[PDB]
């Protein structure tokens, strides 16, 4: 039995500006087994309406998800992703930096 | 050389009641098929299990039918309840996922369901014999004897020519199918024929015997039968003659 | 289009 | 100019509550166009792209029928591979199995494929040929012996050389507009300050497809591997996707270091360097 | 979904080369196969094919062309013993189920060599002067019909064979109650040659 880390990524789907609508993501990727919590952040609260894609795998046979909600930015709003694996001996949070 | 098992061949019954066919794959296979074929339509599939889960079953007829398969070894087709627009022949078959990527597969025998809108027309056969010519026999040195199954109702019947006590093949042609003596009516009873052909030198002997027999089928001991008239059971109907060089 | 009917069990 | 087709697929064992999960996903290149979730209420493969909508009711009843009949395969193979490894029933275990084909510029057949894992491991695997399997333990032994009886090779080498041939040259008929299109990455790099001594540079290229994109850092032109990261190609949730790379240099020595890029979309091969 | 086929009957002499096909509407068809089915029994898989191509199994030939979505089956040496009725049937990768064509009768006539047609008056075995007419050894090429009258009951040329003495022969039995009926009147309807009619 072998077990794989995922790995987080918090990012826009297009350039972030201030005022305009817009998809936030959390990428996580190159996990097994597949069984997933992802849960999107807003401030800290968790968001409750969240699309996430159909579980897939890459050649190494390791799963990916994409999970994001519509979300329009501004300077008084901050975001993150919070992820929790079997491999994980806590849940992780990742904030999103906009300049990365 | 066990094959599928189909159960019963012959079924002859009124309206209104519960038909049950019965089969049995070959031991090892897990797809099993069910047909209908009627002689108007030709060949239909009605449902396929694997695994014994009914995976397609279109062509099953949107009320009053039910398939199923408790088990690897046994599915069944229920008719409930019972009309003349669902007598045909059903068949089963068997078959493995290596064989079917070549379409191969094993068919059961079949059921012959004959249903009724009543049993009052149900009738056994009048057999009877006729011998030779003897202008056929001085004019060819052969004697053809005929046998003639009459009046029968429904068609389910299997005539067999019988020598010395042993049944024989050689020089027999039986008629494919049953005739309907009177085509017009719906409810025409049948007739069929069949001819044996013997030499001269066999026939002119009184030693050998002819027999022409008729397996029928027909009710069963569940059927009721408020007539004065015999019991038209499944029973079989023979003529006979002796041959004679005279 | 997918393979079928069905695939092959291991 | 070269295209494929593929369809990967998920069994998971849930020993305490029914039914296993199995999703099924199909994909021409990096683009989805189909999708089959046991714990959906459709209980129908799905459309996942506007091309494929234009399908009757005939394919969808086609591949419905199929999907589901690979979900009980796999159903039954989890209980078959639970008694080869001659494991326990109280744990999920998870098979995975994915086949395919590509074809080249011209579209004809270049080479199919037909891999299968267990608990996110190789178990057995459709050779080059075709005609032969691979089995990456013995458990597997057992399948392949039992799948050459059945001469299941035969069957998916007609499918991969024919069907999903053919099926993949009318998917690129049906939605052209998306799928020989090509997207250059819209690249740029930034420059964050760290210790006032040393420095973070981050080589970004976004909206661009397919997803096969290269990102190197060199160091007054030689390759740079060690102390630079990079991400895995990340999808951008719009059919385009995003990735960067970045590389620790000390501070006053940025313009040793330039990043290049390679991409179907850009005519020719990039080189960025920092310079406000 | 649907496959057509013309049913027949078609008649063509022992040794002769006989095509049966079928045509469908439904591209999604790519397994196509023959069937072979006796009257009162189940039907035996011939030949088999996927996608287009020429079959060949010994006196079988089946042949597909998916361009024209025509299939056919040729046998060659027709022997009598390939009467029966034939079915076609195909599929797609959906499904298993297989649709079938309503068949094509098939009728190989054998060869009669030393034909001798006469019509004979066969008397009942046990009942009071009882009959029936037997037309018989006409050649192949002779048509059996049905009488005009309603009251009078014919059946169709049936093949004979007495293989232990290399002999077979066609036949046809007529009968009636009716006190009309006699063996000179009986098969007045169908074409017989220039045959023996024995009085007595």
């Amino acid at each position: 039995m072998i077990q794989r880390t995922p790995k987080i990524q918090v990012y826009s789907r297009h350039p972030a500006e201030n005022g305009k609508s817009n998809f936030l993501n959390c990428y996580v990727s190159g996990f097994h087994p597949s069984d997933i919590e992802v849960d999107l952040l807003k401030n800290g609260e968790r968001i409750e309406k969240v699309e996430h894609s159909d579980l897939s795998f890459s050649k190494d046979w390791s799963f990916y998800l994409l999970y994001y909600t519509e979300f329009t930015p501004t300077e008084k709003d901050e975001y993150a992703c919070r992820v929790n694996h079997v491999t994980l001996s806590q849940p992780k949070i990742v904030k999103w930096d906009r300049d990365m | 050389d066990a094959g599928v098992i189909q159960s019963p061949r012959h079924e002859v019954t009124e309206m209104g009641q519960q038909v049950t066919l019965r089969c049995k794959p070959i031991s090892g296979h897990d797809y099993l098929f069910w047909y209908r074929q009627t002689m108007m339509r030709g060949l239909e599939l009605l449902i396929y299990f694997n695994n014994n889960v009914p995976i397609d079953d279109s062509g099953m007829p949107e009320d009053r039918f039910s398939a199923k398969m408790p088990n690897a070894s046994f599915s069944t087709l229920k008719i409930q309840p019972s009309e003349p627009r669902d007598s045909a022949v059903y068949f089963c078959a068997s078959s493995l996922w290596e064989k079917l990527a070549k379409n191969i597969q094993y068919f059961g025998a079949g059921t012959r369901l004959s249903v009724l809108e009543d049993l009052k027309n149900v009738f056994p056969p009048e057999v009877a014999v006729f011998e030779p010519s003897e202008a056929e026999i001085s004019h060819t040195q052969k004697a053809t004897l005929v046998c003639l199954a009459t009046g029968f109702y429904p068609d389910h019947v299997e005539l067999s020519w019988w020598v010395n006590g042993k049944e024989v093949h050689s020089g027999v042609c039986t008629d494919p199918q049953p005739l309907k003596e009177q085509p017009a009516l719906n409810d025409s009873r049948y007739a069929l024929s069949s001819r044996l052909r013997v030499s001269a030198t066999f026939w002119q002997d009184p030693r050998n015997h002819f027999r022409c027999q008729v397996q029928f089928y027909g009710l069963s001991e569940n059927d009721e039968w408020t007539q004065d008239r015999a019991k038209p059971v499944t029973q079989i109907v023979s003529a006979e003659a002796w041959g004679r060089a005279d | 289009a997918l393979w079928g009917p069905d695939p092959a069990a291991a | 100019g070269s295209h494929s087709m593929r369809y990967f697929f998920t069994s998971v064992s849930r020993p305490g509550r029914g039914e296993p999960r199995f999703i099924a996903v199909g994909y021409v290149d990096d683009t989805q166009f189909v999708r089959f979730d046991s714990d959906a209420a459709s209980q129908r493969m799905e459309p996942r792209a506007p091309w494929i909508e234009q399908e009757g009711p005939e394919y969808w009843d086609g591949e419905t029928r199929k999907v589901k009949a690979h979900s009980q395969t796999h159903r039954v193979d989890l209980g078959t591979l639970r008694g080869y490894y001659n494991q326990s029933e109280a744990g999920s275990h998870t098979v995975q199995r994915m086949y395919g084909c590509d074809v080249g510029s011209d579209w004809r057949f270049l080479r199919g494929y037909h891999q299968y894992a267990y608990d996110g491991k190789d178990y057995i695997a459709l050779k080059e040929d075709l005609r032969s399997w691979t089995a990456a333990d013995m458990a597997a032994q057992t399948t392949k012996h039992k799948w050459e009886a059945a001469h299941v090779a035969e069957q998916l080498r007609a499918y991969l050389e024919g069907t999903c041939v053919e099926w993949l040259r009318r998917y690129l008929e049906n939605g052209k507009e998306t799928l020989q299109r090509t997207d250059a990455p819209k690249t740029h790099m930034t420059h964050h300050a760290v210790s006032d001594h040393e420095a973070t540079l981050r080589c970004w290229a976004l909206s661009f497809y397919p997803a096969e994109i290269t990102l190197t850092w060199q160091r007054d032109g030689e390759d740079q591997t060690q102390d630079t990261e990079l991400v895995e190609t990340r999808p951008a949730g719009d059919g385009t996707f995003q990735k960067w790379a970045a590389v620790v240099v000390p501070s006053g020595q940025e313009q040793r270091y330039t990043c290049h890029v390679q991409h179907e979309g850009l005519p020719k091969p990039l080189t960025l360097r920092w310079e406000p | 979904k649907e496959v057509e086929q013309d049913p027949g009957p078609l008649s063509v002499p022992e040794g002769a080369i006989v095509s049966l096909n079928c045509t469908y509407s439904n591209s999604a068809f790519q397994y196509f196969m023959w069937y072979r089915q006796y009257s009162r029994k189940g039907p035996e898989l011939l030949m088999y094919t996927y996608s287009s191509g020429n079959k060949e199994d010994g006196r079988f030939t089946a042949q597909v062309d998916k361009s024209s979505k025509y299939i056919s089956l040729f046998i060659r040496d027709s022997q009598p013993s390939d009467s029966a009725t034939y079915l076609c049937a195909m599929r797609g990768d959906s499904s298993y189920k297989l649709i079938f064509g309503s068949g094509t009768r098939l009728l190989v006539r054998p060869d009669i060599q030393n034909p001798d047609p006469a019509v004979y008056q066969l008397r009942d075995s046990k009942s009071s002067d009882k009959s029936v007419c037997l037309f018989t050894d006409f050649d192949s090429q002779t048509n059996v019909s049905q009488s005009k009258d309603s009251d009078v009951y014919i059946t169709d040329k049936c093949v004979l064979d007495m293989r232990s003495m290399d002999f077979k022969s066609n036949s046809a039995v007529a009968w009636s109650n009716k006190s009309d009926f006699a063996c000179a009147n009986a098969f007045n309807n169908s074409i017989i040659p220039e045959d023996t009619f024995f009085p007595s």
